[PDB]
C-alpha cells in the first residue's frame, strides 16, 4: 500500500497481538503456608530446646 | 538560529541521516524529514522499586 500511495503519520497503533483472558482467582503457592522467616522458624525451634 | 544537539549537526551539514533514537514530534518534523517509525513507544515513569 505505501509503494502505490503515499501514507501519512499513523496517529493509531496496530499490529499482529494476542489476546489471552486473564487468570480468575491466583491460588496461593504451596510455600505459602511460612509467613515467618527461615530464621524465625529455627530461632523458634532452639527456644523450645 | 540554535538547533543544539545531533539535530543540529544534521541540519548544518556534517551527517546526512540521524540514525538513532530519535522521537518523532511537530518541531523537528517542520525542519527535517523523518522516515516510518522503526519502533513505537511513548514516555513512562521509572521509579525504584
Amino acid at each position: 500500500r505505501s509503494e502505490i500511495v503515499d501514507f501519512s503519520v499513523p496517529f493509531v497503533e496496530t499490529g499482529i497481538s494476542v489476546m489471552v483472558a486473564r487468570s480468575n482467582g491466583t491460588v496461593s503457592p504451596s510455600a505459602f503456608l511460612e509467613p515467618y522467616s527461615p530464621a524465625v522458624w529455627v530461632m523458634m525451634f532452639v527456644m523450645c530446646l | 538560529k540554535e538547533w543544539n544537539g545531533m539535530m543540529g549537526e544534521l541540519l548544518s551539514g556534517q551527517a546526512d541521516m540521524i540514525v538513532a533514537p530519535l522521537t518523532i514530534n511537530n518541531e523537528r518534523a517542520q525542519y527535517i524529514e523523518f522516515s516510518k517509525p522503526f519502533k513505537y513507544q511513548g514516555l513512562t515513569i521509572l521509579v525504584k522499586k
